């Protein structure tokens, strides 16, 4: 989980994409009832403003 | 016991390690589109025993 | 061979080299879809608010 | 009773139940609602119809089904007959 | 690469629209990522081979 | 009040409509206008729509209703009574007097037509279903009409 | 676009999300804006959602 980034490495396009998936699962077309998630995070300001 | 094991083993030896795939879209029973793991997507049939 | 020319899925033989048939552009799709499954916690009826916005979505 | 008899008079049904025509009418009203078997019942007293739509369609499909099975039957029976026919090995 | 392809199937008019809404560290490279490209292309192409007063890929 | 009409008649969201009408009612109490009475109809109307006639009776808010009392207030309750009874006749009678109210607001006209027609339909389905060549007295009796009146209305329905 | 289907609907959460090829004047005729703080909407969301789930006798 991160942000858009992407004026650098091939790693940077990759974090934003993976982030997209965590958003949907939390709520964006898929809702938690069948699978539940608890996220353990070191630094909460790394994540998306959406997340 | 070894006879049964080897006879079943010959049948394994003539038989190859067939392509694994996934069903991209089933149009109908007789034409299924698959994504094969070798690369090229194929049109495949089905057997009636399924 | 007049319904041959559009860009759509098709079949070719490996080495019996024939364009054997044509297939719909529907075929070839690995994307899933949820028409309304895992239903959001919102609806048009389950809000009354964002009225100013209710015209902008309705149209689009 | 309803499944076997395509048609019964209201009157005959009373003799069969050993209850009057009026009582049978009320039972059928309740029965058709549960939807255990479909019936059409008349208050005229003419007939009680079970499993009939009054279309020629039914008769046309039914007619075909009996003929379709029959062909299949003749060809299988003759295979076994061929064994009997040989004789001097049974007798 | 763009010049060689354009030259091969010539003539061409290369319409470079420099909106320059790219970057936030390409706007410190020339004031557009595209404007950096265009300066490279401009100076080079003027001088290149005989293509200055024989120029036809504008 | 107005967002509620569109939701109820066109988009068929009675829940959102009910909720709208409540807010509107509260605002109407300070003034007297023709607009205030149109708000009173609508809250009652949503319940009748649900097809629980009890809710209608539970709900009544006298605050705007009494000022305006006459034919418009009573109409929503009579319609409910009718739905409860499963009588076409109660509904049938009421509707003629009520037509000025029908003209006045769109919401009532359309929903009352759905209700009348629906009720006829319910009553009729149960009558045909176990009996073919069913007696006239039996349809007159279930619907709650006279023999002449049901046959007439039926003519239209067959068509 | 100009099909029975809805034209591609997009959302962006940044000014760096976009690409100048996408951005170009002569592609976007339409601009859908979106507020959200208004006093009205807040009452409307609350009453419809409250009404979605069951009613209490302490409902206000």
């Amino acid at each position: 989980g991160g942000r858009r980034f992407s004026e650098g490495t091939s790693a940077d396009r990759e974090i934003q994409r993976t982030l997209m998936e965590l958003l949907n699962q939390m709520d964006g077309f898929d809702t938690l009832h069948r699978v539940k998630m608890i996220m353990a995070t070191n630094r909460p300001d790394t994540l998306d403003p959406a997340l | 016991k070894q006879y049964e094991k080897s006879e079943n083993d010959l049948k394994a030896l003539q038989s190859v390690g067939q392509i694994v795939g996934e069903v991209l879209k089933q149009l109908t029973e007789e034409k299924f589109i698959v994504k094969a793991t070798n690369g090229p997507r194929y049109v495949v049939g089905c057997r009636r025993q399924l | 061979r007049e319904l041959l020319k559009p860009n759509a899925s098709v079949a070719l033989h490996k080495h019996s080299n024939a364009l054997v048939d044509v297939l719909p552009p529907e075929a070839d799709s690995s994307i899933m879809m949820l028409t309304s499954d895992q239903k959001p916690d919102v609806m048009y009826a389950d809000i009354g608010g964002m009225d100013i916005q209710k015209q902008e979505v309705r149209e689009a | 009773m309803a499944k076997y008899y395509t048609r019964i008079t209201m009157k005959r049904m009373a003799q069969l139940l050993d209850l009057s025509v009026d009582e049978s009418e009320a039972f059928l009203s309740n029965l058709v609602v549960n939807k255990t078997i479909f019936a059409k019942v008349d208050r005229l007293a003419g007939v009680i119809n079970f499993q009939r739509p009054k279309d020629p369609n039914n008769l046309l499909n039914d007619w075909s089904q009996k003929l379709n099975s029959l062909m299949s039957l003749v060809n299988k029976t003759t295979h076994l007959i061929a064994k009997e026919e040989m004789i001097h090995n049974l007798q | 690469e763009l010049f060689v392809m354009a030259r091969e199937h010539a003539p061409s008019i290369i319409f470079m629209d420099e909106i320059d809404s790219i970057g936030s560290s390409r706007l410190e490279g020339g004031s557009g990522g595209d404007s950096e490209v265009q300066r490279t292309m401009l100076e080079l192409l003027n001088q290149l081979d005989g293509f200055e007063a024989t120029k036809n890929i504008k | 009040m107005q967002s509620g009409i569109i939701h109820a008649a066109e988009e068929k969201d009675w829940k959102t409509a009910y909720s709208y009408f409540y807010e509107a009612f509260e605002g109407y109490d300070s003034i007297d206008s023709p607009k205030a009475i149109t708000s009173l109809k609508y809250m009652l109307l949503c319940k009748i729509m649900l097809n629980t006639p009890e809710d209608v009776q539970a709900l009544v808010s006298g605050k705007l209703a009494l000022r305006y009392a006459g034919r418009q207030t009573e109409a929503l309750k009579c319609v409910a009574q009718a739905s409860k009874n499963r009588s076409l006749a109660d509904f049938e009678k009421a509707l003629t007097d009520y037509r000025a109210e029908l003209r006045d607001d769109p919401i009532i006209s359309t929903h009352l037509a759905k209700l009348y027609d629906n009720l006829l339909e319910q009553n009729l389905i149960r009558v045909i279903e176990p009996f073919s060549r069913v007696q006239i007295e039996h349809i007159s009796s279930l619907i709650k009409l006279s023999k002449a009146d049901v046959e007439r209305k039926l003519s239209q329905m067959i068509l | 676009d100009q099909n029975v289907n809805v034209k591609v609907i997009m959302a962006t959460n940044r000014a760096d999300t976009l690409d100048p090829a996408l951005l170009r004047p002569g592609r976007l005729d339409r601009k859908i804006e979106f507020p959200l703080p208004d006093r009205r909407q807040k009452r409307l969301i609350f009453s419809t959602i409250t009404s979605k789930m069951n009613l209490s006798e302490e409902v206000d």
